[PDB]
């Protein structure tokens, strides 16, 4: 299997996904953009081989509907309208996560019990984005026209106003940087003969006003003042029927964030307070700071003074957020006891992780910015002790506090023999947890007359662990579709019926082995989504 | 020939068995849909 | 203390009292079965740090030490009760064979 194990980045993941559940014809083109960056249609056809010009336009509109690319237009002074096409990263994470939203509707919408839209509310997530975009008239004109759909249409504004049903616009069908350029010179529509002096302040008045516009235009999706129309007749409320809307990741990735963040509770406390702290988070993800934080994607991030300001505002918004700062009073009645509130959340103050520590006395909030970076330190070191010896776990903890360690002080700090540590330590230079740094005692950096120092290097240790698993996604997905290449005759025969008595034996083993693939895919994906709090 | 496995290798539980059924009909919906 | 082992067998005694919830530790260690002599407090703060590296024990308030509740782990964040078949199943995941 060496031909895949070496020469394949996460491009091996993305070519597989469009090969997984889509036609074959678009697998080459979606690889061609990300292998090249950006290319428009007039140079697309020459790079690829086997597809014509309008055959691309036949194919390009397929993945355009499923939100797999994000387009853009640019005109020249002498040239015509040129359609530069960019690449979408988060639109295919819907295709990646697509089963886990189905078990997110059930576990987050808990008001209902023994409802007869259980099969139906799972079908709408399979309807809203697998067909591409979605508007209100698309399901109203189905095989059922009226058929008690007032219990279904008014059910959707419960499922829309809880979030993650934002109407799409040009903002979602374009990336984040190319729209920032158009609004940047929109705030530079200033003639230079008004007050020309101190010229370094001229982009300052451009950037501080465009920063307020970028914060405004990112609220235009979240501006829920126009996603809803008051009904004077026969209905309490409904969303506007002329709204074409999809589902996004923003509540889901923050939902999986707290779903991941609840897993440290069952380790750091028992089962009593782990049931308590579930309630303390579920009221907060409706309006939280964004996990991807799109405000820091691309901009003036390179200089330190603006790089300070990207978190000088984020913590002040987080500390002064009304949408999550709970009074620590009303949560007791959400459990299906005011003394038990300030007693079971007393250990939340005394625990060794910075959650529920700094606040006004009496009212609480959940600190975020200093919390998930230790979650990244929590599970990563635990995976180091997983696949090899726990002597590495002793070594992994030893470097962050004994800064720039040597092998002389490693025997005063850690206590093992000199036969098993060097076998374990060398097993961690290979896996990029430690960083060597040699200091010479002679000229020209001679190897023998030199000693060596180590370093933690909290950046490259986690970049390696991210893409070590990103390849491990599609390595299993490549073994999925080769199982469909085998046994390919009877699977179409099992799909034309909607029966040899010995043939059915060879249909069950191929079905249970692929059942373990999607089971183990959810396991490593939870280990991978911890490193997406960047 | 490669040693040193990942520690996530186990029998499927019914907590995720129905969750895995939601994948196989998902791709069949897309391929037997429009495209 | 000395470069050979039985420090690992020494440290398994001192953890047992803290599970049920540093001068108090010196009274705990002196007993019948202990033999190594003079048991200085400089070795106690070093021997206590190893269980922090092994995640068994917690450091709080610059001198207090509490269990990390690894005792219930000692009896997803649980590698035990996770057994692989590893034979006749070709679809397994390894940590090597990407380097």
């Amino acid at each position: 299997s060496l031909e895949q194990r070496t020469l394949n980045p996460d491009l091996f993941l993305y070519k597989e996904l469009v090969k997984a559940h889509l036609g074959e014809r678009a697998a080459s083109v979606i690889g061609m953009l990300v292998a090249l960056g950006r290319l428009s249609v007039r140079e697309l056809v020459e790079k690829i081989d086997g597809m014509d010009v309008d055959s691309v336009k036949t194919t390009l509109v397929s993945l355009t509907q499923l939100r797999c690319v994000k387009y853009l237009q640019e005109t020249a002074i002498s040239g015509k309208k040129t359609t530069y096409y960019y690449y979408n990263e988060e639109g295919i994470h819907i295709l990646l996560y697509s089963g886990l939203i189905i078990d997110e509707i059930i576990t987050q919408m808990r008001v209902n019990d023994e409802e007869e839209h259980k099969q139906l509310v799972a079908e709408i997530v399979q309807n809203v984005i697998s067909l591409g975009s979605l508007t209100v008239e698309d399901y109203l004109s189905s095989v059922t026209s009226d058929s008690m759909k007032y219990t279904i249409s008014s059910l959707f504004v419960q499922l829309c106003e809880m979030g993650y049903l934002i109407q799409i616009s040009k903002l979602h069908y374009t990336p984040i940087e190319d729209l920032w350029q158009f609004l940047y010179e929109k705030h530079y529509k200033n003639i230079p003969r008004n007050s020309p002096l101190s010229d370094l302040k001229k982009r300052s008045q451009a950037k501080m006003n465009a920063k307020t516009d970028f914060a405004k235009i990112i609220n235009k999706p979240n501006e829920l003042s126009q996603i809803l129309t008051v009904d004077p007749k026969t209905s309490l409320r409904i969303v506007k029927p002329t709204v074409s809307l999809t589902i996004n990741l923003d509540r889901f990735m923050k939902g999986r964030r707290s779903k991941q963040l609840i897993n440290l509770a069952k380790t750091r406390v028992g089962s009593v307070t782990a049931q308590v702290y579930k309630i303390a988070l579920r009221l907060t993800e409706q309006k939280s700071p964004k996990i991807r934080d799109p405000l820091t994607q691309t901009g003036l991030l390179q200089d330190l003074e603006e790089a300070k300001s990207f978190q000088d505002e984020a913590e002040l918004v987080e500390e002064k957020t009304p949408g999550l700062t709970f009074n620590a009073i009303d949560l007791a009645r959400h459990l299906p006891s005011a003394s038990l509130i300030n007693s079971h959340l007393k250990i939340l103050a005394s625990s060794n992780f910075p959650f529920l520590n700094e606040t006004k006395p009496g009212v609480y909030y959940v600190p975020y910015s200093k919390l998930m970076p230790v979650l990244k330190s929590s599970v990563y070191e635990y995976v180091i002790a997983s696949t090899l010896g726990p002597s590495a776990m002793r070594l992994s903890r030893c470097i962050r506090d004994n800064k720039l360690v040597s092998e002389k002080i490693i025997n005063s700090t850690a206590l093992m023999k000199e036969k098993d540590i060097r076998s374990t330590l060398a097993s961690l230079i290979r896996y990029n947890s430690v960083e060597i740094q040699e200091v010479p005692r002679t000229a020209d950096r001679s190897a023998s007359r030199a000693v060596f120092l180590f370093r933690c290097k909290e950046t490259h240790s986690y970049n390696f662990m991210r893409q070590n698993l990103e390849w491990n996604m599609a390595n299993l997905l490549f073994k999925k579709e080769k199982l469909k290449q085998e046994n390919s005759t009877l699977l179409k025969k099992a799909n034309r019926d909607d029966l040899l008595p010995s043939e059915l034996n060879q249909l069950k083993m191929v079905n249970e082995r692929e059942l373990n693939v999607f089971a183990r895919l959810s396991r490593l994906l939870s280990l991978w989504e911890v490193f997406q709090m960047a | 020939f490669p040693s040193i496995p990942l520690p996530i290798n186990g029998p499927i539980t019914n907590k995720e068995r129905s969750l895995a059924v939601k994948y196989i009909n998902f791709g069949k919906t897309v391929k037997d849909g429009p495209f | 203390e000395l470069d050979i082992e039985f420090i690992n067998s020494l440290l398994t005694i001192v953890w047992r009292f803290i599970s049920e919830n540093t001068q108090e530790i010196l009274e705990f260690i002196t007993a019948a079965q202990v033999a190594n002599v003079e048991l200085t407090p400089s070795n106690i703060r070093s021997l206590c740090e190893v269980l922090v590296y092994d995640d068994k024990l917690e450091k709080v308030t610059h001198d207090c030490y509490r269990v990390t509740l690894e005792s219930i782990l000692q009896m997803i964040f649980n590698y035990f009760k996770m057994f692989p078949a590893s034979k006749h199943d070709k679809e397994v995941v390894y940590f090597d064979e990407w380097t």
